[PDB]
């Protein structure tokens, strides 16, 4: 089935993205995940080309493990603010367990394999966000 | 020749986005060692058992072989999502 | 945090429900699930009063297990058609694993503990949908 | 007295939504047995180790005690969602 991958600075709207995902009657289950930034600007650096390739490869692997219908993955770049939605993953399947599992798998892999880096603003200078070993554990369990 | 790209902290410390190095190295690690040995800022930038690498836009272990024409990228652990 | 529970015949729109769920900046993760009917009308019978109580109790238990922000659970009743969205669960949390886990927990429990019954239409008469032991397994694992 | 409600297949087979029975029974199972023994359609409706019950709008095992004023519901395994 079709896959939509978008990497860009522009905001997205779940209300705009959901209808396409939910279009097919054969997909009884639709799961979405939205990740947001929780005054100090965050910037999201990325590796042009590899980022899109990586995201496509993650969805490819998810399709090998689960029988998925439509999938959408959107990740923003450039400067973002507290409260901004940064990432969207939508997955459909005939049944709910595949949609929930694949949705979480895609995020776990995105967090460990997609070339993105966050830098925060803070009063006295910029600070690169630290990665977490817990995300390595979340990814390797699958 | 190998085109080498840098991102995030690695990019900030080396002071460039990219450089084309006209020399042969057997592996990513061999390239890393030779680049790191240029100066103090280079050693700081390319230090670590956390550092990541990609060859031709695929994540790769540091023993991955290199040939003429490859694109190699050095960068920190990813923090997207 | 606030909980929204709705049981009624009226359709819902994820695009309408999502913004309220996603309002709070402190909730970095938003998970939704939509279940749909995959010519022959389906009717959803329910137990007035107990249904709303059951749904409230499921969300209560989810809040005991995970640190959840806003939660929405909507389940339709009356006559529905193939392609109609029947159920919506939305959960927020500071982090993604709690939102994914709680979202699936709520659905697993809804499928085993909420008083709803589906009857299908078929050419030669009505047929009550059969429950699945696999849903009992999905619920009891938590 | 106990008010007894029925849903789905159970409701269709017994031919009513509800009935108020002015009698005391120790448990849900005791009530079930006495209702089932009325006639063939009642036995068909209230047969099974799948059948579910609620007392005062809480799912309950069939050994759950009953008192005057309780609301009891008999219904098939649920199929929502």
């Amino acid at each position: 089935a079709e896959t939509k991958i978008v990497v860009g600075p522009q905001p997205f709207s779940v209300g705009e993205e959901y209808p396409w995902l939910a279009e097919r009657d054969e997909d009884g289950a639709v799961v979405t995940f939205t990740g947001k930034v929780r005054v100090n600007a965050l910037t999201l650096e990325h590796y042009p080309g590899m980022t899109e390739k990586a995201l496509a490869e993650i969805v490819d692997e998810a399709r090998n493990r689960w029988p998925l219908g439509r999938v959408t993955v959107i990740h923003r770049i450039g400067e973002l603010w507290p409260g901004d939605e940064i990432v969207f993953v939508g997955v459909t399947s005939a049944h709910r367990s595949s949609a929930f599992e694949a949705g979480q798998f895609i995020m776990d892999y995105l967090k460990t394999r997609a070339p993105f880096w966050k830098r925060e603003a803070t009063p006295e200078g910029d600070r690169w966000v630290e990665a977490r070993e817990s995300d390595q554990q979340a990814a390797k369990r699958w | 020749m190998v085109k080498v790209l840098f991102f995030a902290q690695v990019r900030e410390l080396v002071g460039t986005d990219a450089t084309e190095v006209a020399a042969d190295f057997p592996t990513v690690e061999a390239l890393r060692q030779h680049m790191a040995a240029q100066s103090d800022r280079w050693a700081l930038a390319l230090e670590d058992g956390k550092l990541l690498a990609a060859v031709n836009q695929t994540l790769v272990s540091f023993d991955h072989p290199l040939t003429d024409g490859d694109e190699v990228a050095f960068f920190p652990p990813v923090t997207g999502g």
